[PDB]
């Protein structure tokens, strides 16, 4: 049947390295009373693009 | 590892002065920035122009760097005695050295 | 923060060694590469030797190529420029700084580096 899914299960853990290389800042905004919201204050560091490496 | 820093920049007080701190394929042709350093007579130098074109605090817009291909030059307008001071550039070498320096320059 | 402490010079005779130490306190000691730059007394900028925050990597300038061994105490958080074979040829004063385009690095390759912090420097006169 073409309407199911094929579940493959490996022998070898093929690595993958994922990263988000930003130093991001947490800016707290008080939606008072007492409730506080964490926004993206800013981004510092090597502004690469978030990604993942895999041994071809 | 020397930048073509003019041994003397000149300008009457208030006049605009320009200094062409240029290098080679290796330093400004290399792709880095001309991190100039302003020095006072008798005092330690400091950062006046980083990023080759960017101002820091306390530096009037009269003072601004620029990098054009293999050339790197600074601009000062309204030059005055508080501005009649030393300037020493420095950047990266692709050939052999870390920190290429110009010869220095004062008014 | 940035509170640097230069020291370590000596009034000596040629043919010896010396220890230099910048101290910066109340901040990440192992959180910024610092470098070394001298000034012949009446001359310009002369980078000496670089270091990692950990000192894992170090490179030295041509003038003192492989003659002054730079390192640092990490846990006590001191830097130790063990200069060796001191000579009159290097009569100058010395200064200590570090580079900080860091905030946002917009590349795979850097635009260079800076020299932001300054201090008293040190006194070295190795001669008779
Ligand atoms: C997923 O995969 C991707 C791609 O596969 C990975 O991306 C890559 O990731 C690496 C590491 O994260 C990044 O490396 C960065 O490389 C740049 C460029 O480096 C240049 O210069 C090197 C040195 O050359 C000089 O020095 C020697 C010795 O004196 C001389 O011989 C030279 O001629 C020069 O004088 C040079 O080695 C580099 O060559 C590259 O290409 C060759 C090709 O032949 C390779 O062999 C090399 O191995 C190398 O790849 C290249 O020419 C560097 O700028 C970065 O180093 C900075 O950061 C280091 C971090 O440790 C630091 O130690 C360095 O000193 C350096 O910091 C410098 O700048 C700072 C300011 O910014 C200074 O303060 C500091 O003191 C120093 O001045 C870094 O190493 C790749 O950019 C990146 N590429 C891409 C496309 O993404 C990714 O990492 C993988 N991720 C995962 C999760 O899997
Ligand atoms: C993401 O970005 C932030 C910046 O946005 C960056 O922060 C730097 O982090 C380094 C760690 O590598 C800090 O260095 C350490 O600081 C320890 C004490 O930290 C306190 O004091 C620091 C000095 O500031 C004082 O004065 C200011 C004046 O206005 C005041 O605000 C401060 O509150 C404080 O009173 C201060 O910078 C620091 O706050 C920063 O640092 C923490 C990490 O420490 C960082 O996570 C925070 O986000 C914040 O930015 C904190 O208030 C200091 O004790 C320690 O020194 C010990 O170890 C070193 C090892 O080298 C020895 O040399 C030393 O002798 C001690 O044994 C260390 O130096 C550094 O101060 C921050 N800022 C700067 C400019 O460097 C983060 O690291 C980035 N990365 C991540 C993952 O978050
Ligand atoms: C995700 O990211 C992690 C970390 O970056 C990667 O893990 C690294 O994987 C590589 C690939 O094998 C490892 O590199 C190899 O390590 C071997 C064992 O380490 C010893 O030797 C090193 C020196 O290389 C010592 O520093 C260390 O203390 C150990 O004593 C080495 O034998 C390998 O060297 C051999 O091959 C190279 C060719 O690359 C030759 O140049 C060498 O001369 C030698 O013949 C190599 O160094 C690395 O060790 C791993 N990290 C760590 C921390 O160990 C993942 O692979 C990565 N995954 C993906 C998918 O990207
Ligand atoms: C798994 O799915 C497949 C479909 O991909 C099923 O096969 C299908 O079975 C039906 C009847 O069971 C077939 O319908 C009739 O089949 C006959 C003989 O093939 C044909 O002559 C008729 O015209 C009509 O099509 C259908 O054709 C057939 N399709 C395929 C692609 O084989 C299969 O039965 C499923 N598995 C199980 C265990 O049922
Ligand atoms: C998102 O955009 C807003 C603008 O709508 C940015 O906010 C403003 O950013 C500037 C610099 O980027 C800040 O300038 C400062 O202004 C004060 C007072 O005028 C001045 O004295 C300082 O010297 C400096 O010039 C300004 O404060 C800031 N405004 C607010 C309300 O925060 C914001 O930076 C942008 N977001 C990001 C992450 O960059
Ligand atoms: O040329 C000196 C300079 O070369 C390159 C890198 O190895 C740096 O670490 C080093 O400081």
């Amino acid at each position: 049947n073409n309407a199911k899914n094929i579940l493959v299960q490996f022998n070898t853990p093929v690595q993958i390295n994922c990263t988000r290389p930003n130093n991001n800042t947490r800016k707290s905004i008080r939606i008072g009373p007492g409730q506080a919201f964490y926004a993206t204050g800013d981004i510092i560091g090597d502004i690469r693009q978030a990604h993942c490496n895999v041994s071809k | 590892s020397v930048l073509t820093q003019p041994p003397s920049v000149s300008g009457a007080p208030g006049q605009r002065v320009v200094i062409s701190c240029t290098g080679s394929r290796s330093n400004i042709g290399a792709g880095y920035d001309v991190h100039w350093y302003q020095q006072s007579p008798g005092k330690v130098p400091r950062i006046i122009i980083y990023g080759s074109n960017s101002r820091s605090s306390g530096v009037p817009a009269r003072f601004s760097g620029s990098k054009s291909g293999t050339s790197a030059s600074l601009a000062i307008t309204g030059l005055q005695a508080e501005d009649e001071a030393d300037y020493y550039c420095q950047s990266y070498d692709t050939t052999l050295t870390a920190s290429v320096f110009g010869g220095g320059t004062k008014v | 923060d940035i509170r640097i402490a230069e020291s370590g010079g000596g009034l000596v005779q040629p043919g010896e060694s010396l220890r230099l130490a910048c101290e910066i306190i109340e901040l990440g000691f192992r959180r910024a590469w610092t470098t070394w730059v001298r000034q012949a007394p009446g001359k310009g900028l002369e980078w000496v030797a670089d270091i990692n925050e950990d000192g894992s990597e170090k490179k030295y300038g041509p003038s003192v190529t492989g003659r002054f061994t730079i390192s640092r105490d990490n846990g006590k958080n001191l830097v130790f420029l063990q200069m060796n074979s001191l000579r009159v040829e290097d009569t100058a004063t010395y200064y200590c700084a570090r580079e900080a385009y860091h905030l946002v690095y917009d590349d795979r390759i850097p635009r260079g580096n800076w020299f932001d912090p300054w201090g008293p420097g040190t006194l070295v006169t190795v001669s008779s």
